[PDB]
């Protein structure tokens, strides 16, 4: 309807997850044990198909040396460790939750152990990544321990330090609400956070199904290697799948024709392997820059980007680390409680329109009133929260009234 | 059961066999193997070497040595000092130490080795310089 | 010979759908639909946010009201013609089929 | 120059447009039907080699639910179906070619 | 059919980068006002239309 507004008179705070692959398995394959084995006369033969192991051995030498700019790129973004003061006592905010244990031997803090818990030859073997699931930690807790006594002030210099509730209040002007509506309020927005993680908790307890997505890294792998490894009882055509039984049955000028099939058979089974892993290299780095851009602008700092660090307006978030990934909990802000108004975008007064500073005018059936524009709240129109800005006879919908001084 | 003779595993793989006399059943497992890594610093800087072998305990190292092994590229292990067990493998020529430095040759889990009279040396990597805001 | 291809779970009138509702919930409602409940407001003044959001005060939408809707009008009347003339105008879609 | 500035005193509202490609095709491959046809000696021929074919239809089913989800994160951003208002006056804009 | 079934995952990726922006444009252009240079369009942004 042309002339009516709805303006909320109640805030909500809301946190919800978000979980991004970062890393995937890092192995190493060699030709000569797969393909041929401890036999002399399969890698003679294999000396004449000129260098196709090089390449393999020189491909997938550089997806694993890439694995690990991965994590060096997501946690690796501050030079000092940082800790938390021993009063844990924050105005009311309770961090017990995201924080580190020094009770339990590895250090991490509950949620990550319930996180850590929810997630389950021939020349084919796993290299180790380079950073332990100890280190990883400790990024994870220098990042939360910036962000809680700093804000976004470590992330662009030297750490500078400010009380929570200065700091929250800054986030809440940094979307358009005035400071105050924090202050007087504080308490029971601290209740509202508090019980918001709680139930996080239990969000990952019952459902199952919430890591599909680094769940799923882990059994792309298992299966890529799984075929590989059956491929090994294949004859491709020839008389059987073992060399030694065919160098103990035929004559050697008649066994290149048997030994041929296997090695073309072997070597394109390679081939595919490490083609199918070159594709999932590419989309496992196009996530985990994704993973770093999320870290560099939620983390460091408030984003006035729609529905990228949750949904809802943006407070903050925290990073929690997990297997394979990363897991974010975007801290937002939902309105409730809408209220209907009759509204006009002008106050004539002594011939002359007048519009507000900022916020909008309200109409509760008798009287008038400028307010912002999320958050009810009303004030007497007066020349301080207005300007002129022309005359009353060109602006449609203006409304007279009186402004006072 | 008395009507098998060979054997297979979670693959098509023989990896038990019955004796046909000694009617006794035996496993198989084959022999050690695995990768081989040569940790150096630049020849513009120095010129001696320190050796990896990925996945095996450093006494079937030794003991292979003592006895048969390919690879004769035989480094020398002086005493205790030389032989080191980290995750990848068996690091023999390079003395642990028990400082922390920045990483500049990285090795395995958290290990990073570097050329510091002067010989190599591994050690664990550091994450930076320890710092605590006064809140 | 053995080569088949698979429908869409979605539907057009469903693609439709969606696309008619979010047309409607900007239109009514602004930004406000995309963080929590939907909130009217009439269309004039989300216009005069939308100013506010560039650096140009409200006054200057409300005494050109009548100008700026007839300049909105005549780019919405264009953009059909220039639908017909440039022929590589759908030059990507198109290479999806073909390719 | 140093000491002198320039303003507008006039706007232009313009309308644009661009295309982007969300989906692809969806098909499926039976392998014994396109390699051997419905010939019996053929395929025990073709059984000496292992499994390559479950690595191909596993790999087009993938792509194939894929391309779904694109189709399901670009469209379905709402879940509340919002109708538009009977009456079409909004302070003089059309949306007559869009609704 | 190898050839083509290796065609065919590598198209796929790249539909797949070109649809993770629709998603982007629809949400930034479409749900709220941007402020990124040269994102919804050559000028000052005011709104979108699917
Ligand atoms: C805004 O919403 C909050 C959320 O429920 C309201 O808080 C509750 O208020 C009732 C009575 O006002 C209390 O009995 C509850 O204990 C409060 N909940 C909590 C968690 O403390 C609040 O009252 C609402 N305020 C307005 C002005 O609507
Ligand atoms: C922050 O939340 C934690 C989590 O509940 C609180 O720890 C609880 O403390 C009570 C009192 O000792 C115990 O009965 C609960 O078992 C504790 N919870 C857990 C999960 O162990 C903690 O008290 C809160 N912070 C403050 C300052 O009260
Ligand atoms: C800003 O530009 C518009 C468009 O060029 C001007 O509107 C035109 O004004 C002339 C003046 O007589 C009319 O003849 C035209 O019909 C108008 N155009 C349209 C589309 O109606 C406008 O006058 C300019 N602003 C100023 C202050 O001159
Ligand atoms: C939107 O502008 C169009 C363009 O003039 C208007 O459509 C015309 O309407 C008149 C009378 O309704 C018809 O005689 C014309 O044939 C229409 N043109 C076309 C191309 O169909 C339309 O009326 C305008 N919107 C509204 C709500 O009036
Ligand atoms: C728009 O508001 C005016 C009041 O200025 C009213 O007369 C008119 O009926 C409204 N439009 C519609 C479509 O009702
Ligand atoms: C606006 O008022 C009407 C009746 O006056 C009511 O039905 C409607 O719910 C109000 N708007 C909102 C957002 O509640
Ligand atoms: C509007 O607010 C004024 C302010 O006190 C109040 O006196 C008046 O009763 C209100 N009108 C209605 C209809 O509630
Ligand atoms: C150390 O060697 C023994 C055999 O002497 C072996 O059983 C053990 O697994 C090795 N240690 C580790 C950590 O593998
Ligand atoms: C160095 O020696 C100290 C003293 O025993 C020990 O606590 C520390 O762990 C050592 N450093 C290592 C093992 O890297
Ligand atoms: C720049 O300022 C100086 C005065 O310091 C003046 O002499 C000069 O002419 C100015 N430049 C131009 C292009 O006018």
């Amino acid at each position: 309807s042309n002339n009516s507004i709805a303006i909320p008179t109640n805030f909500t705070i809301s946190v919800t997850t978000e979980i991004l692959p970062v890393s995937m398995t890092k192995t190493s394959v060699d030709c000569t044990m797969y393909i041929c084995g401890d036999s002399t006369e399969c890698s003679n033969l294999l000396l004449q198909y000129g260098s196709f192991c090089t390449q393999l051995k020189r491909a997938l030498t550089g997806i694993a040396v890439e694995q690990d700019k991965n994590t060096q790129e997501v946690f690796a973004q501050v030079k000092q460790i940082y800790k938390t003061p021993p009063i844990k006592y924050f105005g009311g905010f309770n961090f017990s939750q995201i924080l580190p244990d020094p009770s339990k031997p590895s250090k991490r803090s509950p949620i990550e152990d319930l996180l850590f818990n929810k997630v389950t030859f021939n020349g084919l073997t796993v290299l180790p990544p380079l950073l332990t699931d100890e280190m990883i930690a400790q990024y994870t807790s220098a990042l939360l321990a910036g962000t809680i006594t700093s804000g976004w002030t470590f992330g662009a210099g030297p750490a500078l330090q400010i009380p929570f509730p200065m700091q929250m209040a800054y986030r809440f002007n940094g979307i358009g609400v005035t400071q105050n509506v924090l202050y007087e309020n504080q308490k029971l927005i601290a209740n509202q956070f508090n019980s918001a993680i709680g139930k996080i908790q239990d969000s990952l307890f019952s459902t199952p199904s919430a890591l599909g997505k680094l769940q799923d890294v882990v059994n792309h792998n298992a299966q890529a290697l799984n075929t590989l490894v059956k491929q090994l009882s294949s004859k491709f055509g020839a008389i059987s799948s073992v060399l030694n039984d065919i160098l103990s049955r035929l004559d050697p000028p008649e066994a290149e024709v048997q030994i041929d099939r296997l090695i073309t058979g072997r070597l394109q089974s390679l081939q595919t392997y490490v083609t199918q892993q070159l594709i999932r290299a590419a989309e496992i780095r196009a996530s985990a820059n994704l993973a770093a851009t999320k870290m560099s602008e939620c983390v460091l700092g408030q984003s006035k980007r729609v529905d990228f660090c949750g949904k809802g307006y943006h407070l903050m978030s925290f990073p929690q680390s997990a297997p394979h990934g990363v897991v974010f909990l975007h801290v937002t802000y939902v309105p409730a409680q809408e209220k209907n108004f009759t509204t006009a975008p002008a106050i004539c007064h002594d011939g002359k329109a007048h519009f507000p500073r900022e916020g909008v005018f309200v109409s509760n059936g008798t009287h008038w009133f400028v307010t912002q524009r999320n958050f009810y709240e009303p004030q007497i129109i007066t020349t301080d929260n207005t300007f002129v800005s022309g005359n009353c006879d060109v602006v449609i919908g203006i409304v007279n009234n009186t402004v006072y001084d | 059961l008395p009507f098998q003779q060979f054997g297979r595993d979670i693959v098509d793989t023989t990896d038990a066999v019955r004796d046909p006399q000694t009617l006794e059943i035996l496993d198989i497992t084959p022999c050690s193997f695995g990768g081989v890594s040569v940790i150096t610093p630049g020849t513009n800087t120095s010129n001696q070497v320190a050796v990896l072998y990925q996945g095996v305990n450093c006494t079937e190292v030794s003991v292979a040595i003592h006895a048969d092994q390919l690879t004769p590229t035989w480094r020398v292990y002086s005493t205790g000092s030389n032989v080191f067990q980290t995750r990848a493998g068996c690091l023999i020529g390079a003395e642990y130490v028990n400082n922390s430095y920045e990483c500049d040759i990285p090795i395995g889990a958290g290990i990073c080795a570097s050329y510091q009279s002067q010989s190599i040396i591994a050690y664990t990597m550091s994450l930076g310089a320890e710092n605590s805001v006064a809140y």
